[PDB]
């Protein structure tokens, strides 16, 4: 259950 | 033995030719199990392992859902990054980022991560502790100020302590017969002379997993890693490993080296010499 | 940054003729991650090769496998053509089955 999510760099 | 879920996502932009490759890639420990590639015709998530047709028609659209959504935000990072290294649009750029976590054989939590590169370079890291990150430049510390002011490390960690290893025991469970079964290594050694009265002596194994494995070259009972050439282990394309290691020996003294294989599925080690 | 791809041919099983195997194109330890992979059968494409674990290790550089079923005989040759940003020429590593 992949990572829904990366907040911007 | 311990047990892994993680995540390999890569974003690399390709100006004058359209938007960023995105391709996200999942393993449970060496085993690839899922994938999402924003080149495919009809770019969804899809099962890599068989097992994982046990995950009903949901899943798949979730998945999915959040791979187009991480693509995004990537497309944005790309941006982004461009102006705080001041680099131009006429280039090609990479980012890339692993995520996941480990559990012991009893399904507990040991540690879980998530690491992000830029170009190849260290960006920015969560620590062991799940509450900070670190930065490699300047450029990282302005995404550090960021996700702190956000609090983004409290929903990571919420993620990693709990989804990442309820879903990898799910993982586990349902892929037992492939996750945890162990192939023993089949090994044997090759022979290649050389300028100079020497040999090569290669000491082969195939057909094991899991992946962990040492191999060794012993002379008079001392290992010889010195002079041993090697190859990384290496998948065999079936769900399987396999590895070499070398060593350059006098000709017509063969016999007295031994090569040593250690494998979980080795009740015993192998010991074999070369074979006229 | 820029790496050099390794570039690695090998089979399942020790080949025998007339036998089913699996032939392997390991590319290894590059960057930047664009690259052409193809595995060629007497110099001639093989047509659905499959693609599959791509990852990359602690220092980052990218890993990827190319694979193919194949029924290997005495006189067939098998290579494996790789392009990459870091080589003037494209790079053929043929299969040798006596390693």
């Amino acid at each position: 259950f992949a990572p829904g999510n990366y907040p911007a760099l | 033995g311990p047990h892994s879920l993680r995540y390999f996502v890569t974003a690399v932009s390709r100006p004058g030719l359209g938007e960023p490759r995105y391709m996200e890639v999942g393993y449970v420990d060496d085993t690839e199990f899922v994938r999402f590639d924003s080149d495919a015709e009809n770019p969804r998530y899809e099962p890599r392992a068989r097992w994982m047709e046990q995950e009903g028609p949901e899943y798949w659209e979730r998945e999915t859902q959040k791979a187009k959504g991480n693509e995004q935000s990537f497309r944005v990072d790309l941006r982004t990054l461009l102006g705080y290294y001041n680099q131009s649009k006429g280039g090609s750029h990479t980012i890339q980022v692993i995520s996941g976590c480990e559990v012991g054989s009893d399904g507990r939590l040991l540690r879980g991560y998530q690491q992000y590169a830029y170009d190849g370079c260290d960006y920015i890291a969560l620590n062991e502790d799940l509450k900070t990150w670190t930065a490699a430049d300047m450029a990282a510390l302005i995404t550090k100020h960021k996700w702190e002011q956000a609090g983004e490390a409290e929903r990571l960690r919420a993620y990693l302590e709990g989804t990442c290893v309820e879903w990898l025991r799910r993982y586990l469970k349902n892929g037992n017969a492939t996750l945890l079964r162990t192939d023993s290594p089949k090994a044997h050694v090759t022979h290649h002379s050389r300028p100079e009265d020497k040999v090569t002596l290669r000491c082969w194994a195939l057909g094991f997993y899991p992946a962990d494995i040492t191999l060794t070259w012993q002379l008079n009972g001392e290992e010889l890693i010195q002079d041993m050439e090697l190859v990384e282990t290496r998948p065999a394309g079936d769900g399987t490993f396999q590895k070499w290691a070398s060593v350059v020996v006098p000709l017509g003294k063969e016999q007295y080296y031994t090569c040593h294989v250690y494998h979980q599925g080795l009740p015993e080690p192998l010991t074999l010499r070369w074979e006229p | 940054i820029q790496k050099t791809p390794q570039i690695q041919v090998y089979s399942r099983h020790p080949p025998e003729n007339g036998k089913p195997n699996i032939l392997n194109c390991y590319v290894t330890q590059f960057h930047p991650p664009h690259i052409e992979i193809q595995m060629l059968k007497n110099g001639k494409k093989i047509p659905k090769v499959e693609m599959s674990d791509m990852s990359f290790s602690k220092d980052w550089s990218f890993y990827i496998l190319a694979h193919t079923e194949f029924t290997p005989t005495e006189t067939d040759t098998y290579a494996c053509r790789v392009k990459h940003d870091s080589m003037a020429e494209p790079k053929t590593v043929y299969w040798d089955r006596d390693m």
